[PDB]
């Protein structure tokens, strides 16, 4: 799957 | 005009020094790492359909004494990326919409630690029947809206 995120 | 209404130009501030032109004829204009998107931006963080801009007919509730937009068209910026984009100073979470005023600088991806800095400058060159072009003014000072089945459908075909 494609899990994107930015902290 | 020539075919373009809004110009999204990945400025030097962003890792991308290119210019994108949203053809007024294309609605909505999709942006992302996938060629399928009207706009092409390869960003490891970006998604196939990271975000897309949609133009709609602007119309106020009523016009008492003062003559508002009356009934022209405006351009809305829709974000469908999971990395959430940033419009000037407003947050853009997956499934959000925002008004794109002439000279709208939208951040597609920003990483404090990764130093990944992105941002496109919106420039309305042609006005295809724009109440003004893009001044974004109303009771709410620059507010982010939410997306619905209508918007999701636009990208569905993408």
């Amino acid at each position: 799957e494609d899990i994107y995120y930015l902290d | 005009g020539n075919g373009r209404f809004l110009t999204l130009k990945p400025l030097p501030d962003s890792i991308i020094q290119e210019s994108l032109e949203i053809q007024q004829g294309v609605n909505p204009f999709f942006i992302g790492r996938s060629e399928d998107c009207n706009c092409k931006i390869e960003d490891n963080r970006l998604s196939r359909v990271h975000c897309f801009i949609f133009k709609k007919r602007h119309a106020v509730g009523k016009s008492m004494y003062e003559s508002p937009a009356q009934g022209l068209d405006d351009i809305w910026y829709c974000h469908t990326g999971t990395n959430v984009s940033y419009l000037n100073n407003n947050r853009m979470i997956q499934g959000t919409k925002f008004l794109l005023q002439d000279g709208d600088e939208i951040k597609i991806i920003w990483d404090k630690n990764n130093k990944f800095v992105i941002g496109f400058k919106v420039e309305i060159n042609d006005t295809t029947g724009l109440f003004n072009e893009g001044l974004g003014m109303l009771q709410e000072q620059r507010v982010v809206l939410k997306q619905t089945a209508e918007e999701k459908d636009l990208v569905k075909k993408l």
